[PDB]
């Protein structure tokens, strides 16, 4: 948790930067998965909240064994002409801490009608009379856009950086890096 | 006088054919002729297309022929004779100042990445690029690259590459025909989703026959990025050899027509006041007569 890494998304012609966020957040996603572990973090170190943007740099908070097993790991091969890094250097000392959550939503209120033919057997149009169409929930939090090879729909992922707290809570993190309950510093 | 023509019609050279997909599995890539090619499909989310590889396929195979032409300082309509003469002459000054080796050089980089797999490129932790050479229907000389070494943004030399630049080279100047089938293979995932170039079900995927395809103008822009001589900042790349520099990505035009660094400006210094520009700024130029265009005055 002592040691930060800051990848920048070198800009391209060919793609604007979400894309390249949604790429390197999935590729990070299928690292941290094939490793293991929840001591690793995620931020976003230019993340203006006027327009939601999640900005052009990302910060992995991490341990020193694990950042390089992180490096170690040929999760980077592909990514090398998009972004660029520098070392796992150590965080600064007087830096308050700050939470990352994953804020999903109820999108879709077909699927909450077709989870309650799931467990209570109910027809189309008590789902209906039940649950009507403004039920949907907009949010308007940062997100990258990914699909996953278990489930193959692409999904959002909405990030939100919590308040600026003064000290750090023992928790873990997500296979995303996003926190369970975990904090990362902010500077 | 010596003024521009009005009608300045020039043809494209390095022509791309469509470029197809298909998908299959590494390590049988030496067996990839009858790979069953990937299918555009409409999904229920409204409708929309989606193309992607099935489960028993982790590659893609994006093959496409590219003609080296030659003859690219010769226009196709020229309004005036003495203006092509005095062009002819500037071209042929540019080739014996250089006889086209870093345009065929930076076009065998374009063919030996796979930046011609736009977004199938992104996502792949192993990239190959085969390229064969057809002449009378059969494979003169072979060609096998990797992008994952042959970087994206820096511009090196490699003695296959340099086999290939030579013979790029001799295609542009006018010494022989080179007929070039390329074919892609991207270690995209199994069954992830692939990006082929859209056709205007709100969206659709552009297909030629039964199978889904890349545009060849996507294959030619992509093969036209070596422009690196423009006034970079922010740590941007090769962008595409276009008339003042712009680019869709970023919103924004480089070589900016209030600077001396557009195409234009830059045809009117060196073949009309014989004002003649850097070595890279004519490189530039020479490689935006080789895409072509519909320059000239109105």
């Amino acid at each position: 948790m002592d040691h930060y890494l800051d990848i920048r998304l070198r800009p391209d012609p060919e793609f604007p930067p979400a894309q390249l966020m949604s790429v390197l957040f999935g590729k990070l996603h299928q690292a941290l998965v094939a490793q293991g572990g929840d001591r690793i973090g995620v931020s976003f170190p230019d993340l203006d909240e006027s327009r939601s943007r999640l900005g052009e740099r990302l910060r992995i908070h991490a341990s020193a064994d694990d950042l390089r097993a992180l490096l170690a790991r040929p999760w980077l091969e592909g990514l090398r002409d998009h972004l660029q890094f520098g070392e796992p250097a150590v965080v600064p000392h007087p830096t308050p801490y700050r939470q990352v959550s994953r804020v999903q939503a109820k999108s879709n209120p077909e699927r909450l009608r077709r989870r309650l033919m799931r467990r209570h057997d109910l027809s189309e149009e008590e789902a209906r009379k039940r649950i009507p169409d403004t039920v949907a929930r907009a949010l308007d939090l940062p997100f990258v856009t990914l699909r996953s090879q278990s489930t193959g729909q692409h999904f959002r992922l909405f990030i939100r950086h919590g308040p600026l707290q003064v000290t750090a809570e023992e928790g873990g993190f997500t296979c995303y890096g996003l926190s369970k309950g975990g904090f990362v510093p902010w500077f | 006088i010596l003024s521009t023509a009005s009608v300045l019609a020039f043809e494209r050279k390095l022509d791309p054919s469509d470029a197809l997909m298909s998908a299959g599995a590494w390590a049988q890539r030496d067996a990839s002729q009858e790979w069953p090619a990937v299918t555009v499909r409409e999904k229920s989310v409204q409708t929309v297309d989606v193309a992607n590889l099935p489960s028993d396929a982790d590659t893609l195979k994006v093959r496409f022929t590219l003609r080296v032409l030659g003859g690219a300082g010769t226009p196709s309509a020229c309004n005036d004779a003495a203006y092509r003469d005095k062009l002819l002459q500037t071209v042929a000054t540019y080739v014996n100042d250089q006889g086209f080796a870093e345009l065929a050089r930076r076009y065998a980089h374009n063919l030996a990445n796979a930046r011609f797999l736009w977004r199938n490129r992104v996502g792949a932790e192993a990239v190959e690029v085969r390229i064969n050479h057809i002449r009378q229907g059969e494979v003169a000389r072979a060609w096998r690259f990797d992008a994952l070494a042959i970087g994206l943004r820096d511009f090196k030399a490699d003695a296959e590459l340099d086999a290939l630049a030579e013979l790029i080279a001799s295609g542009l100047s006018g010494s022989g025909h080179v007929l070039l089938e390329v074919v892609a293979f991207a270690r995209i995932g199994d069954g992830q989703e692939v990006f082929p170039s859209q056709e205007l079900k709100s969206k659709t995927l552009y297909s030629v026959r039964d199978a889904a395809a890349i545009h060849s103008q996507k294959i030619g822009n992509a093969l036209r990025t070596i422009d690196t001589w423009y006034p970079d900042e922010d740590g941007l790349g090769p962008i595409a050899v276009e008339p003042y520099g712009s680019v869709t990505s970023q919103g924004k035009a480089y070589r900016q027509p209030k600077q001396k660094l557009d195409f234009y400006t830059l045809l009117d210094n060196w073949v009309l006041r014989d004002e003649a520009p850097a070595v890279e700024q004519q490189h530039y130029v020479i490689a935006n007569l080789i895409r072509g265009g519909v320059f000239g005055e109105a």
